[PDB]
């Protein structure tokens, strides 16, 4: 025996090491419920990517200009080598975007004083003050730039809430604070939103009391959640996740769950059940079995978890109960093994007894359960018409408010059914009983009578149960999808007899708070369901799109199941994270992350560019090429564009390992280009390019059968170069073999970097959104069901 | 009659939108369609004709969504995508011969052959697209 549990409980472990449900059950309430709403954040500075940067210059003859200019640069010059590491950066650019990325702005709060200005003037950012200050000093300013940056001025309309600041940013920055301005996630928020939110179902329900104490102002705001129904479909074929899904949603109703009060007396109850069943059974009958089996029944209807029965088929009294649980509970809810031994154990020592038919020969696997064969092989109308019952009832299919629900049939709401439950009992109690024992005989048909005998209180029950369940239905916001899970909670029939037999007089309806608590709960989880499928997607879209195939999309699979917050993500299956992989590549991405996106790899290029750590490749050219003059430096090896060159591109070369065409180039001195994010060195020493000491940096590359150690030679000869009299008192041509493909710097434009930025005044932004709600609940005692009528009207 | 005239509005779109080089944002929401409808349709038979010398032929479908995973379409995308869409256009145009040869005393707006009474049920309701002509 012991062996036998040994052997169970490491085929269940087998089992369980596949569901990645956590260990105890009851953390998983904590988890659910500190899963918490994304804070609104607001922007403190403007987003920016370049600073002006003031640089020298060189006149075309080498010789520094003795005036300095304004160029864009970049604020963080961190780019690294290879076009895959720049290509990951840029990803990880992306990631810190859309991870710091307003919810709303008010420029208000970044708004400073402008020192300059004439009229009081403010202007939007600090590093907007402190540029506008520097071009002000600067000699080389335009008068008209410096009477401009005088008088510009803000305008703060507060009769319609509106502010307009003047900006300084490149266009990249602008462009990303311009986006942030205009696809703000907040909204106006009033009591029709608030009444709107509270579920429609609470709404029209009479036992609910809802009233608006509380005062919107015009500029309060909301972000409303995500509430789209599950694109992954995690019902289909996602076996471990849907029962840890139900697993986790059946804790929250079980929390949730109300429970009873004034039970029957346990003493009282079980004395009785002794003398009626005059055992020559009592076991497990109390108060906390009654409400385990209630909170148990209602929380696996609300979360779908399949439900096994767990019974021992000596005891019918546990088997009279558990008539009156398939007759309210659809049978769709237990798996299919434990309704079938449930009701062959009930036919075969009840029913074809009573009847004198012979014993049932079930076939497992038969399309038929045995209560749909013993409904055709019975004669008596009210056994017959209670089996047909019974196997028609499974719950009813209907979307509300776009979400699909699973709902009872209106007898068993009203709880209808139990009478003619009664009624085919008290026809077994009256029954025969051919060739059976008369001591049993009278024990089974007292144990019979037992349950018929609390027709009013198991009316009471039914409805009370389907009343709850409908109340804290409507607090639900996913689909109510309906499936048999790998795990089952098991049931116990003798706590469904303890609820039957205890069930009392006192209606016990979920508090206003505790429903509210359950629904914003639901809408946290669902939110953030939504909202990291978004981001998963958006990152898995962003890696495809920049092309890092060295991506391990189960990275990104894990994140998304780590901070769903329920999952184990080291248990999941790896054919379902696959399966998951697959499911999240096919939808598409989410707006706000999109457009960031589109903003990122349209100027990824010219940030790319502007960088100043590497260069976008080498031209090899094996010839006396002129160096060109720049302002930037005297004179340069730059190559503004690889024409006229065939192109190796290093990181295909790198990828790829075969280095027979560039080996043989290099041996035969055959013109070439290589492209790639490249590092270099610059250099400034005539000397050195008279040494010809650009042409010297490739051997390795076929020493080694590597690209990474490449690091071209850019020279720089300016005035300021220590050898620049070898430039200027010889009659020489400088030149060198070798260009760096670089591009030079963007130049600082006032006009085209002027901006005029436009938001808000000011709002409030809550959170809450159920806090304004004030919600009292009718006495108990009155308190109505769907038809009208006391839910409990036994009293 | 709805459900056939998005599959052909879906196809000839796919054909018009779907070539190499095309950027995969001017295609994506037709994707998304044509994945639609490639879901809708798989593990379904029809057989159309019979009628006069119009060929019985027989349709199955077990195809692979396209894919949605790339910036700009290349040759291999356009290749996978017109074996597709060249088994569907042929399936629309026998299709829409079948219905054409039927006719009917009662009841004549009805559709006629078996191919456009199993699409006008339920399940193929999915593709719609859009109603322009």
């Amino acid at each position: 025996k012991t062996k036998e549990e040994h052997q169970k409980e490491v085929q269940y472990e087998i089992l369980q090491k596949t569901i990645p449900t956590f260990e105890p059950k009851e953390s998983i309430l904590k988890k659910l419920e500190d899963i918490k709403p994304e804070q609104a954040k607001a922007q403190t500075k403007l987003f920016r990517i370049f600073e002006p940067r003031q640089k020298p210059i060189y006149i075309a003859n080498g010789e520094k200009e003795r005036r300095n200019r304004i160029y864009w640069k970049l604020k963080k010059d961190t780019l690294p080598d290879g076009d895959y590491d720049v290509r990951e950066y840029f990803l990880n650019l992306y990631d810190q975007v859309l991870t710091e990325m307003p919810d709303y702005l008010l420029l208000k709060d970044m708004a400073v004083e402008n020192k300059n200005s004439r009229d009081a003037g403010k202007v939007v950012d600090s590093e907007t003050a402190s540029i506008c200050d520097a071009i002000f000093q600067d000699e080389e300013t335009e008068g008209a730039v410096a009477r401009f940056i005088a008088e510009m001025r803000q305008r703060v309309q507060a009769d319609r809430n509106v502010v307009n600041y003047p900006s300084i940013l490149h266009p990249i920055d602008y462009a990303f604070n311009e986006y942030f301005l205009q696809h703000q996630l907040v909204e106006p928020l009033n009591n029709d939103i608030i009444f709107n939110y509270i579920p429609e179902r609470i709404r029209n329900d009479v036992n609910y009391i809802l009233n608006m104490d509380r005062n919107l102002p015009s500029t309060a705001r909301y972000i409303r959640p995500n509430l789209l129904q599950d694109r992954l479909n995690l019902h289909d074929n996602f076996e471990s996740l849907w029962d840890t899904i139900t697993t986790s949603n059946y804790i929250l109703a079980r929390s949730v769950v109300p429970d009873l009060k004034e039970l029957v007396s346990t003493e009282a109850q079980i004395q009785k059940m002794s003398q009626d069943l005059q055992l020559e059974f009592l076991t497990g009958i109390n108060s906390q079995a009654a409400n385990d089996c209630f909170k148990t029944l209602i929380a696996a209807m609300l979360s779908q978890r399949t439900m096994s029965l767990d019974f021992v088929t000596t005891n019918y009294m546990s088997l009279i109960s558990g008539m009156w649980l398939l007759t309210v509970v659809p049978n769709d809810m237990f798996i299919r093994e434990s309704l079938v031994a449930c009701q062959l154990a009930i036919v075969n020592t009840i029913i074809y007894v009573a009847f004198g038919m012979q014993r049932m020969h079930y076939r497992n696997g038969d399309p038929q359960t045995p209560f749909q064969i013993a409904e055709q092989q019975i004669q008596n109308f009210q056994v017959a018409n209670w089996l047909h019952f019974v196997n028609n009832n499974y719950f009813r299919q209907v979307v509300i408010d776009g979400v699909l629900n699973q709902v009872l049939n209106d007898n068993i709401r009203n709880g209808h059914v139990i009478n003619q439950l009664m009624e085919a009992l008290m026809q077994l109690s009256r029954q025969q009983f051919p060739t059976m024992p008369v001591d049993y005989k009278r024990s089974i048909q007292r144990g019979i009578l037992l349950l018929s005998n609390r027709l009013g209180q198991l009316v009471d029950l039914t409805r009370l149960l389907a009343y709850s369940y409908e109340t804290l239905m409507a607090c639900v916001t996913m689909n109510m999808q309906h499936v048999q899970t790998l795990t089952t909670e098991k049931l116990q029939l003798t706590s469904v007899t303890s609820l039957c037999m205890l069930i009392g007089n006192a209606t016990v309806i979920p508090s206003p708070q505790t429903l509210f608590h359950y629904y914003n709960v639901n809408v946290n989880f669902h939110s953030n369901y939504n909202e990291r499928i978004n981001d998963a997607v958006a990152i898995i879209t962003a890696a495809n799109r920049l092309n890092l195939y060295q991506k391990k999309m189960k990275a990104i699979v894990e994140d998304f199941l780590k901070r769903l917050h329920i999952f184990d993500v080291a248990v999941a299956p790896d054919d379902q994270m696959y399966r998951l992989r697959d499911r999240l590549r096919l939808l598409p991405v989410e707006v706000r992350r999109l457009d960031i996106f589109n903003l990122i790899l349209m100027a990824m290029d010219q940030i790319e560019r502007a960088s100043d750590k590497i260069a976008q490749g080498v031209i090899i050219a094996y010839r006396d090429m002129q160096l060109e003059r720049d302002e930037m430096y005297g004179y340069v090896n730059i190559a503004r564009n690889l024409d006229g060159f065939q192109q190796i591109n290093l990181e295909e070369l790198m990828r790829t390992g075969s280095y027979a065409q560039i080996t043989n180039m290099l041996l035969n001195n055959q013109p070439v280009a290589l492209v790639g994010a490249l590092p270099f060195v610059t250099d400034s020493s005539v000397i050195s390019l008279i040494a010809i000491l650009d042409a010297t940096v490739f051997a390795q590359i076929v020493k080694l059968r590597k690209v990474d150690t490449l690091k071209p030679i850019l020279y720089k000869i300016n005035s300021d170069s220590n050898d620049f009299y070898l430039v200027a008192n010889y009659d020489w041509v400088p030149i060198s073999t070798t260009k760096v493909y670089k591009q030079v710097p963007v130049q600082f434009d006032f006009r085209n970097s002027m901006h005029m930025l436009t938001s808000n005044l000011t709002f409030t932004v809550y959170s809450d959104l159920l806090a304004f709600v004030s919600a009292d609940t009718v006495e108990p005692i009155n308190a109505v069901a769907f038809d009208n009528m006391r839910i409990m009207n036994e009293l | 009659m709805d459900v056939l005239y998005s599959l052909s509005k879906t196809l000839k779109d796919a054909r018009d939108k779907i070539v190499e080089g095309t950027l995969y944002s001017n295609v994506s929401d037709l994707i998304q369609q044509f994945n639609q409808m490639i879901i809708t349709m798989n593990g379904n038979e029809f057989q159309t004709g019979g009628i006069g010398n119009l060929p019985i032929r027989n349709w199955n479908f077990n195809f692979g969504l396209l894919g949605t995973t790339l910036l700009n379409l290349d040759a291999n995308y356009v290749e996978t995508a017109r074996n597709t869409i060249d088994y569907f256009v042929d399936f629309v145009d026998n299709v829409c011969m079948d219905e054409m040869v039927r006719e009917s005393q009662r009841n004549g707006i009805a559709p006629q052959s078996d191919s456009l009474r199993k699409l006008s049920a339920i399940k193929f309701k999915r593709i719609n697209f859009d109603n322009s002509s």
